[PDB]
RNA sequence: CCAUAGGUUAAUGAGGCGAACCGGGGGAACUGAAACAUCUAAGUACCCCGAGGAAAAGAAAUCAACCGAGAUUCCCCCAG
RNA sequence: UUUUGUAUAAUGGGUCAGCGACUUAUAUUCUGUAGCAAGGUUAACCGAAUAGGGGAGCCGAAGGGAAACCGAGUCUUAACU
RNA sequence: AGGACCGAACCGACUAAUGUUGAAAAAUUAGCGGAUGACUUGUGGCUGGGGGUGAAAGGCCAAUCAAACCGGGAGAUAGCU
RNA sequence: UGUAACGGGGCUAAACCAUGCACCGAAGCUGCGGCAGCGACGCUUAUGCGUUGUUGGGUAGGGGAGCGUUCUGUAAGCCUG
RNA sequence: GUUUAUUAAAAACACAGCACUGUGCAAACACGAAAGUGGACGUAUACGGUGUGACGCCUGCCCGGUGCCGGAAGGUUAAU
RNA sequence: AAUUCCUUGUCGGGUAAGUUCCGACCUGCACGAAUGGCGUAAUGAUGGCCAGGCUGUCUCCACCCGAGACUCAGUGAAAUUGAACUCGCUGUGAAGAUGCAGUGUACCCGCGGCAAGACGGAAAGACCCCGUGAACCUUUACUAUAGCUUGACACUGAACA
RNA sequence: CUUUAAUGUUUGAUGUUCUAACGUUGACCCGUAAUCCGGGUUGCGGACAGUGUCUGGUGGGUAGUUUGACUGGGGCGGUCUCCUCCUAAAGAGUAACGGAGGAGCACGAAGGUUGGCUAAUCCUGGUCGGACAUCAGGAGGUUAGUGCAAUGGCAUAAGCCAGCUUGACUGCGAGCGUGACGGCGCGAGCAGGUGCGAAAGCAGGUCAUAGUGAUCCGGUGGUUCUGAAUGGAAGGGCCAUC
């Protein structure tokens, strides 16, 4: 519906994303989660709400 | 392929994958051979001589598939591992 | 006005009492905890009880509210 | 004439060892945000054609 | 005005027919796609021009691949 | 003949006689059978010409992988109980 | 004088009956309309198929017309009989 | 349309109820004779029998085994004025 | 008057008359790959198209929609 | 009203009696002004209604004259047709029986005649439905295109402001 | 460099004028005893018109086609996928244009964990204060709640509140369930890295069951896997994803 879809993308040089769905109306925040990057295999801040 | 107007099999599946190029003109020697190569010196040609990989084969490489016994130096082709151990244990010798 | 129902869950009892099982083995599928897990036994994220262990399928009544738990003997 | 192999099968499924046919899973081109990571990680993997559906496939492809 | 157009005469050749094969100029649709329009049928049917006992093509501004081959045409593979 | 079901008042046939409908070619798969057998077999063509040559090729003896590549293993994966 | 009036030839075709395996694949008999006109007729010519021609009915174009006839594509196709 | 709601005659039992013993009754079962399929089993061994058990309705359809026709070889043979 | 030759002759078609509209002549328009031809050896009192349909009394209001005619400022707008 | 469903509207005229006809009213479902409105003399093988005359149209048919029909001689078809030793009823039955069951009736064979049945004959129902059938027709369905139309380049230049 | 002034020069733009291309279905002459045509002289028009290629617009004038199925005949109406209950005959499944309802999402907390807590309603007392807003006590028992239908669940709470958080992880997966298949679902455990907790442990989203769309074609990021002489590249593949 109206929740839009963002790139939660990666903190090291890698270009891996997760993806998710984000509320753009009422939380207009960037959304950080400490997720896995695995090709640093490490728990690596991700950023990136489009 | 056809299922009633069903989407057939052949078109509900994607398709993967490209053809080599490459792999068409590799070939794959066993060990029952390369004693049919008149000579006991194996290249590209002296295989192709024995009519046994094909004229438009370029790389070819000695697979074990049984039972060398005339000592035979393999010359410019890659072996695989247990076959070197096969080709350099019944006499042999391996260069490249 | 109406028509329309929804396709056939296949819920139920897929293993009965007594019936040896292998681990990994759906027991009952079902819809809230109708049967509760019992020792061997694990209720998966849709209350899908399987047999954590080998053994035999055990049907019983516990605890103060009369429940039905499903314990596995070790067979 | 010599016959011809339904062309679009051959770039969906391939040959094995013993006769049987592999092919890539279906539901993994797009729309995938929604999936759960354990549908995507279960269909990477490719997969042996069913025994329903291998009429069809050596029908499809005969020199294959 | 010179001259060209035109006119007259003579010499040589052509014209038309013919079954298929051949080269070229044009060129469908039914059909198949379980509908249909891209696509197919198919450069097929048909129409037209021209030629020969055959025609056409043909003597690399061609391939190949760091080795080489050596014009065109036809057949069997390559290879559904 | 078609049908759930035809004496059916459902279809067809006036009768006789003659003709009248699962073929042919080329590929592919399975069964039988025959030859040879980790090998089998040639096509075009040459031709004393159904012989004999011709092994170009095709199929099989090795798979895995999208592919490079590896190879009785291989792919997945940083690595696999 | 008159797309004037009555009415034969001439052109037509309103009604009825017969006929309807007819005398006739459209007629006969008894009445009927026009009958100097936008009439009728002979002989020749011209227009052609998505085309002609049409005082228009989808009428007519060789007893064929919401697309002639012949030949070909062609054994079109027919999940239907 | 005609009795026309026992098939009919006809029945006061030839109706109904209860009990019982008879008999009729099918391509069922049995008897006798025959053929064929599938098993099992001692030989026969390349299969037949002293056997032996059991099976044999059949549409779409699948499997197996045959007869006839015309033509070629056997056949310049064998029948035939 | 004409029409469904062969089940419909009619209120239908036609018609004189009316109106609208196009057309300045190498006319519009039509047949025609084009040449050309008809329009017409005519010239706007003519010709083509469309509707209505002798005659008499008349033909009212609506230009928002669709069309046509006219305008060129601005917006958008192809090949290049 | 060629227009009006309700509707045989209501009133009037004609008729013994009038769903039609004529006149009128107007509540015009759903007239109306050049897809013309309303009148309209004459005309019409035009539509509707009334009357005089006339009559076999009819009450209700009768007789007669001819041509067939019928008999004889000659010639000599056709559609149809599984086979027939081809009755009624009542019931059964693929549900409307010459063929089944029960029963009743009926010597065998023709000729003239009638047409109730043989779901009679003729024509692979024209209606209805279906077919991923066809054809023509329409349109602001889709896609094209002829035609008309727009600009660029070509054919296609100078001399001055 | 910025900004300006004069000249020369280099090119485009516009308007007037001109004759020389083209048009002439104007006149005259000739081929020619010819209203065709061609040539000549001249007049008029004249870079226009006209035609070719390209291009926008218009285009039933014409052509090719499409115009669903279910359906107690077809049309008209309704429906078409997914979830819940009943029908449904005590395993599963089970039809009808049978009876009833819902979905085409929401949420970065409404997820994870740790610690804690327990409802509705009614009665009584009490400032504004009321049938019903807050307070206190009692009865009561989950008649409540569960982000949204219904069913099954829920107190060990799956309900309610707070602290810290990102496991709403990545690669796999014994074994099962469920479908004709495509597919869909459940999953202990293994490896890597993480959160909460003192720890045992729990966490691969939400109490569960709806919240959806195959393939092709193509877009974006990563990875030399390929890369038609060779080195690259383009394109393709693979992984993620739209």
């Amino acid at each position: 519906g109206i929740r839009e879809k963002i790139k939660l993308v990666s903190s090291a040089g890698t270009g891996h994303f997760y993806t998710t769905t984000k509320n753009k109306r009422t939380k207009p925040e960037k959304l950080e989660l400490k997720k896995f990057d695995p090709v640093v295999r490490q728990h690596v801040i991700y950023k990136e709400a489009k | 392929g056809f299922e009633g107007g069903q989407m057939p099999l052949y078109r509900r599946l994607p398709k993967f994958g490209f053809t080599s190029r490459k792999a068409a003109i590799t070939a794959e020697i066993r060990l029952s051979d390369l004693a049919k190569v008149e000579g006991g010196v194996v290249d590209l040609n002296t295989l192709k001589a024995a009519n046994i990989i094909g004229i438009q084969i370029e790389f070819a490489k000695v697979i074990l598939a049984g039972e060398v016994t005339t000592p035979v130096t393999v010359r410019g082709l890659r072996v695989t591992k247990g076959a070197r151990a096969a080709i350099e244990a019944a006499g042999g010798k391996i260069e490249e | 006005r109406n028509g329309r129902d929804s396709e056939a869950k296949r819920l139920g009892v897929k293993r009965f009492g007594g019936e040896s099982v292998l681990a990994g083995s759906i027991i009952v599928r079902q819809r809230g905890t109708k049967f509760h897990a019992g020792a061997n036994v694990g209720c998966g994220r849709d209350h899908t009880l399987f047999a954590k262990a080998d053994g035999k399928v055990k049907f019983e009544v516990k605890g103060p509210k009369n429940r039905k738990f499903i314990s596995i003997e070790a067979e | 004439p010599k016959i011809k192999t339904v062309r679009g099968a051959a770039k969906r499924f391939k040959k094995t060892g013993k006769g049987g046919f592999k092919h890539k899973h279906a539901n993994l081109r797009h729309i995938l945000t929604k999936k759960a990571t354990k549908r995507k990680r279960h269909l990477r993997p490719k997969a042996m054609v069913s025994k329903g559906d291998l009429g069809l496939v050596i029908a499809c492809l005969p020199y294959a």
